């Protein structure tokens, strides 16, 4: 009967649309490797997809994938075991190094641009007429470490122009030099802003940007990377 | 305790956006509307502009036009008393033709003849409206994603109100205007074909259902989780894959074994939610028109 | 085997129980003290079922069903055969979820990134604790629970809601099918407006998020936002579940008669109870 039918029907077009669905969510991170970084043996029962590309705006070319893999920048970790399935353990400092929860991938040092081709992140005091519209306005505070020392004063938001959102503060050190702290690991006060991931020695060692009114996407990788390294790595120096 | 990127801690607001042009008539944008800092606590504050065109007031007139067909048909079973309205307010329903009319268009207005003037509106409405997700899509020469999976929607819309009752023979056959009236012939119509949990079709659209909130809890966590390294920024991550792909993928990977992309996930997506729909409609379809009874049908497993 | 970006992120640490001791993976799995106590409950209650099934005299897996002690046990225990089993199942399967939650706090740890997920996934664990502890405990027997069974599970759900009439109208009930539907409808425009930036028309540049903006503003005149769209689609999701509960928790405990009468407190507001016409006058 018809019904049998559409339900057998069915059941062959699932299959072949998680097929499809499995293979498209290969595009990236395949073929599987060995920790040494060769390929593996075993791959599964799924191939990896014809590659798509997609036109990049703004004349940044293009991305095809599936495509070669590589991590393009050094790891610094190495076995703690003689066989497969053990973690490996930083050569020196994860937080400097970026492994671990402090990595950070290499991804196009330049910014994202918005669909006019300006830059999308911006600090606050140049970008016309963004300003704080409400909760309060964190800058000119104190920034508060896990140690409960103070490691600096916000100077500035930088901010999603086309998104209309905070995105980093921009935290002014005891040296004059600035550094910028994700917005999502902040926690804005009514006389501090506190840092629970970073204890106040560490904010010197947080990545700096090159040029002092843009950020990169590969910059911003390694602040973010670097500050979210700390829940782990400074959780000696944090504190009840 | 740590912010976790539920509400905003801050809001920022600068000139309103009037957003990307590519091949949209800007003549039939709006202007902007309020700001709203209540919204801006959880999503973006800015209200418009909207696109007008001719297509869209078409879409507004008869979908407001449906409402107040409905609306007027339940003054009237209130006897036009404002008390009576808001008591019975869920109570009052517009029906269909009863079934000696099959699918003529000769009941009286009272009897059935109003239902099929509001169902021409919702009917135009819905398809306008449809037409609508395409070419604003097209304007801005973006896929056609939306306009797809909503689609999935009316079909299922379609085969309740129209498409089935077509085939069965008469408009009786068709969901009544009101909000207790709808969830009982929701009832109805599993009785009268021996319980809808004896249709594959019907079960299949609950595991999607279901599943619609797994995955969407899944990826609005996910998504959250990584905010700190600019999570939610898809399409930039898809382009160029960061941190935060990376520790979401791996996230997923070492719990179940396996994970997503940053695009493939969308697919995932997707395809999860339009098939709440589209095993939906198809299970109602069969309903009547090839199955009389469900249970039975499965006792024979065909 | 690896993805080929994972190699750095699988560093020592972030475990909650056992230092070092379990901190490894198997494959793409990562283990943990969670990982081994997940595999403990799950394996012991995949065996219980098994064992019920043997009892049961079917290994068909449209037909093994195990069943909660009858409401005669009350809130004690049952022998094995009679409802014994179901109540070991169930604290294997609260174990084995459980532990998952914990398991994905240890991966948060390690990855460095936020608790949302175990936290999203406690409301689903916290939907079936409503179902086959809370509601039953309350209600003062374990045969309140539904049984673990394909199909007997479902019988359970009709049997269940018509006890209180046309369940539909449970005003709690009503709220969580609001949020599931809102949320299918959310979660299937998050996909689409992705999906249709990042694949737009034949030979033009990928668009931007600002396209997606643009798109929704135009359409319906609001764009929540890149954000906001996920900060919606787990409170509509978690809102569906939330009231999930609630809609079961109250049935049988504060609410015990037909749903569809609970709506009388409205028509019978003094003010108009009493004013003839329409359909309750
Ligand atoms: C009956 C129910 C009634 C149906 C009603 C409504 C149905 C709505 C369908 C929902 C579709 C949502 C998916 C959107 C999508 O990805 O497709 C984009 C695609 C267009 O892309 P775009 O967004 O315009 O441009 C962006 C890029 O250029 C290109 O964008 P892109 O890369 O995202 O799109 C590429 C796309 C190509 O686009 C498509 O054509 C999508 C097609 C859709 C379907 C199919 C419906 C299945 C229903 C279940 C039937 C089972 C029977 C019971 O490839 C796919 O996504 C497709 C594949 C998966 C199916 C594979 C499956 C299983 C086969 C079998 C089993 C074999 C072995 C097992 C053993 O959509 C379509 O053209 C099809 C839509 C239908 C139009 C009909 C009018 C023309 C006649
Ligand atoms: C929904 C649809 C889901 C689609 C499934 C997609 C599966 C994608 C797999 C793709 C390959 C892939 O890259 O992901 C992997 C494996 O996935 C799982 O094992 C885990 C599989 C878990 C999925 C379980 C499914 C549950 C069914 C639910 C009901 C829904 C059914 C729908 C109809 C990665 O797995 C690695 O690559 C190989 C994949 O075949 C190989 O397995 C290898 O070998 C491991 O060596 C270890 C030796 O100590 C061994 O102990 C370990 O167990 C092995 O896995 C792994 O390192
Ligand atoms: C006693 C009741 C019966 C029952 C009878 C029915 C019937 C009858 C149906 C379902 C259907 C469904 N049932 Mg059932 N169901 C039962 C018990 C259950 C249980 C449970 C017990 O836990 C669950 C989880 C479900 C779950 C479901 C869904 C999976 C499915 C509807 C999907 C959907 O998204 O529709 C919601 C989506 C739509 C209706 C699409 C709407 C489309 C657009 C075009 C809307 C236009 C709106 C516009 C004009 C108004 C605009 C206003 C705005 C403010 C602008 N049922 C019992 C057995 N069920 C449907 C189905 O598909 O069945 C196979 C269906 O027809
Ligand atoms: C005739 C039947 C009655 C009916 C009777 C009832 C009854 C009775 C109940 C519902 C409940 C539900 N009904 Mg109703 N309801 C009916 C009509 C409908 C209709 C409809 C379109 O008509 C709809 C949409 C719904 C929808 C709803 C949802 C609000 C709710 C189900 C979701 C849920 O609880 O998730 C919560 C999620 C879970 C419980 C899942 C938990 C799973 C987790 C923790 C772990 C599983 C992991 C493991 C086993 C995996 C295996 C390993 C593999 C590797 C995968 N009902 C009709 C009128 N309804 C239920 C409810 O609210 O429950 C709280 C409920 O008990
Ligand atoms: C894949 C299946 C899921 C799904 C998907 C889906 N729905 C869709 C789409 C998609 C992808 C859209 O693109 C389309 C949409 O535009 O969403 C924003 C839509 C949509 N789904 C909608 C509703 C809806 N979807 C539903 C469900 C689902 N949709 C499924 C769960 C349901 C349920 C669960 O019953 C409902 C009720 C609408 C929000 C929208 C279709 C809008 C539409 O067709 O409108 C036509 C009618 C009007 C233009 C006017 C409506 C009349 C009003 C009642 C009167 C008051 C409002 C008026 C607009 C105010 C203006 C006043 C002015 C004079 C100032
Ligand atoms: C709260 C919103 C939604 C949600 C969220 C959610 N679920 C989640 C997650 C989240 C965020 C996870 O992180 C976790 C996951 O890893 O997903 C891939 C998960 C998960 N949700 C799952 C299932 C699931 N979620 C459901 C629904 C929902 N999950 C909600 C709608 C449902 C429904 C609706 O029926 C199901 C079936 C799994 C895929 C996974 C949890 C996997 C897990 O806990 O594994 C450890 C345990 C085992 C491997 C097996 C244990 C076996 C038992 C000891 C015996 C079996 C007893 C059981 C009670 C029998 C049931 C028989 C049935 C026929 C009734
Ligand atoms: C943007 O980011 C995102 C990704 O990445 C980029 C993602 O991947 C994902 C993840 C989403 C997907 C991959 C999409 C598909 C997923 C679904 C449709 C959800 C449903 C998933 C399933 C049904 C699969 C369930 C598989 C499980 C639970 C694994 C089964 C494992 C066992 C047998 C348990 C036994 C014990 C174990 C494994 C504990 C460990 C102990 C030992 C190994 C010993 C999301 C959400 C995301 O947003
Ligand atoms: C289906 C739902 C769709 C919503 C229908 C929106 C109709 C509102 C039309 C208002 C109007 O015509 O212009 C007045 C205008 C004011 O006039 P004005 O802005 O057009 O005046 C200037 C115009 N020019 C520059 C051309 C001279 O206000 C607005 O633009 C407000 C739009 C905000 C509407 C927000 C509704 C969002 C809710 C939807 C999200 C939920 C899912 C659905
Ligand atoms: C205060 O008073 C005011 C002025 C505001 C008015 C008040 C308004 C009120 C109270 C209105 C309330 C409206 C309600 C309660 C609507 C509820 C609608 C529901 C629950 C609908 C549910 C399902 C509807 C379906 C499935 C409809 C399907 C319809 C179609 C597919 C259209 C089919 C087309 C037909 C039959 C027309 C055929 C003719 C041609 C030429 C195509
Ligand atoms: C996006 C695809 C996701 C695939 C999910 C498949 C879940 C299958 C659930 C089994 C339902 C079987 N039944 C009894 C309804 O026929
Ligand atoms: C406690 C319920 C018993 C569950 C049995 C184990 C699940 C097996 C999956 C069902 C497969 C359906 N199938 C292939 C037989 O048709
Ligand atoms: C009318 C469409 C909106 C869907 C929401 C469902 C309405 C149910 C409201 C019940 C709440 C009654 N209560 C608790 C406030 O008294
Ligand atoms: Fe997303």
């Amino acid at each position: 009967d018809l019904a049998s039918l559409a339900i057998y029907s069915f059941w062959i077009f699932l299959a072949g649309l998680i097929y499809y669905l499995q293979t498209e969510n290969m595009r990236e991170g395949y073929p599987l490797e060995n920790e040494d970084g060769t390929p593996a043996a075993n791959q599964g029962p799924f191939p990896l997809p014809k590659p798509k590309t997609f036109i990049l705006p703004h004349g940044r070319g293009t991305l095809t994938v599936p495509g070669p893999e590589s991590e393009d920048r050094p790891i610094a970790l190495a076995r703690t075991a003689v066989s497969e399935g053990f973690p490996h353990a930083p050569t020196g400092d994860p937080m400097k190094d970026g492994v671990g929860p402090a990595s950070w991938v290499a991804r196009r040092d330049l910014p994202e641009l918005d669909g006019h081709g300006h830059n999308k992140i911006k600090p606050m005091k140049a970008a016309a007429g963004f300003h704080v519209s409400a909760g309060k306005n964190p800058i000119g505070l104190p920034v508060r470490g896990c140690d409960l020392e103070i490691a600096g004063k916000v100077v500035d938001i930088w901010v999603d122009i086309p998104e209309q959102m905070a995105r980093f503060l921009e935290v002014e050190l005891k040296d004059g030099s600035t550094r910028l702290l994700p917005m999502q690991m902040v926690k804005v006060q009514s006389n501090r802003v506190h840092v629970n991931a970073l204890s106040s020695d560490l904010f010197a060692g947080i990545p700096t940007i090159k040029s002092p009114t843009e950020v990169t996407l590969l910059e911003e990788d390694k602040i973010c990377g670097y500050v979210a390294g700390g829940l782990m790595y400074a959780a000696p120096k944090r504190k009840s | 305790a740590e912010y976790q990127n539920i509400f905003s801690q801050v809001q920022v607001r600068g000139p309103a956006d009037l957003g990307m042009t590519e091949d949209v008539n800007l003549a039939n944008r709006s202007g902007v509307g309020p700001f709203s800092t209540l919204l801006g606590w959880f999503g973006n504050a800015q209200l418009g502009p909207i696109y007008l065109g001719s297509l869209g007031v078409l879409s507004l007139f008869s979908g407001l036009m449906w409402f107040f067909t409905i609306g007027i048909w339940f003054w009237y079973q209130a006897g036009w008393n404002p008390a009576v309205f808001l008591r019975d307010l869920f109570f009052f329903s517009l029906e269909p033709p009863a079934p000696e009319y099959g699918l003529s268009f000769a009941a009286p207005l009272k009897e059935g003849g109003l239902w099929l003037i509001a169902s021409f509106f919702m009917f135009v409405a819905v398809w306008s409206w449809w037409g609508r997700t395409y070419l604003r899509a097209q304007a801005l020469g973006m896929g056609k994603h939306t306009a797809w999976a909503f689609l999935s929607a009316i079909w299922l819309w379609m085969v309740l109100g129209f498409i089935r009752p077509i085939l069965m023979g008469s408009w009786s056959e068709a969901v009544p205007y009101g909000i207790f009236s709808h969830l009982d012939w929701t009832n109805n119509f599993s009785l009268v074909h021996g319980n809808l949990f004896y249709n594959p079709f019907h079960g299949l659209s609950i595991a999607f259902l279901y599943g619609s909130a797994l995955l969407f809890a899944m990826h609005g966590a996910t998504i959250l989780a990584v905010s700190r390294f600019g999570g939610e920024r898809e399409l930039e991550q898809i382009a160029d894959r960061g941190t935060a792909a990376e520790r979401a993928a791996l996230f997923w990977r070492w719990t179940m074994g396996f994970n997503a992309t940053m695009e493939g996930i969308h697919r995932w997506a997707i395809w999860m939610a339009v098939l709440v729909t589209l095993t939906g409609g198809i299970g109602i379809l069969l309903s009547g028109t090839v199955v009389d009874n469900w249970y039975v049908w499965g006792q024979n497993h065909g | 085997a690896l993805l080929s970006f994972e190699r750095k992120y699988r560093v020592p640490g972030g475990t909650l129980v056992g230092g070092n001791l379990f901190d490894f993976w198997v494959g793409p799995f990562y283990v943990g003290f969670f990982g081994v106590a997940t595999f403990f409950f799950a394996a012991l209650g995949i065996i219980l079922i098994a064992w019920s099934a043997v009892l049961q005299g079917t290994w068909n897996p449209q037909l093994i069903s195990v069943y909660p002690p009858a409401l005669e046990y009350g809130l004690g225990g049952a022998p094995l055969a009679k409802g014994g089993l179901w109540q070991i199942i169930t604290i294997c399967a609260t174990g084995a979820f459980v532990s998952w939650a914990l398991r994905e706090v240890e991966i948060c740890r390690k990855l460095g990134i936020g608790y949302h997920i175990p936290f999203a996934f406690a409301f689903a664990i916290l939907a079936y604790l409503t179902l086959v502890l809370f509601r039953p405990v309350m209600m003062g027997a374990w045969g309140y629970a539904f049984p673990y069974g394909i199909w007997t599970h479902l019988d359970w759900v009709s049997n269940t809601g018509y006890t209180y009439g046309n369940f539909h109208y449970n005003p709690a009930h009503m709220i969580a099918i609001s949020f599931f539907f809102t949320n299918a409808l959310a979660l299937a425009l998050h996909g689409a407006l992705v999906l249709s930036a990042a694949n737009p028309e034949k030979g033009k540049e990928m668009r931007t998020p600002d396209h997606e903006d643009t798109f929704f503003r135009d359409l319906v005149g609001y764009s929540i936002g890149t954000l906001g769209i996920h900060r919606l689609g787990l409170l509509l999701s978690l809102s569906a579940v939330f009231f999930s509960a609630l809609c079961m928790i109250i049935t049988g405990t504060i609410w015990f008669d037909q749903w569809v009468d609970w709506w009388q407190w409205w028509v019978k507001l003094p003010w108009w109870a009493n004013i003839p016409g329409g359909i309750n006058g």
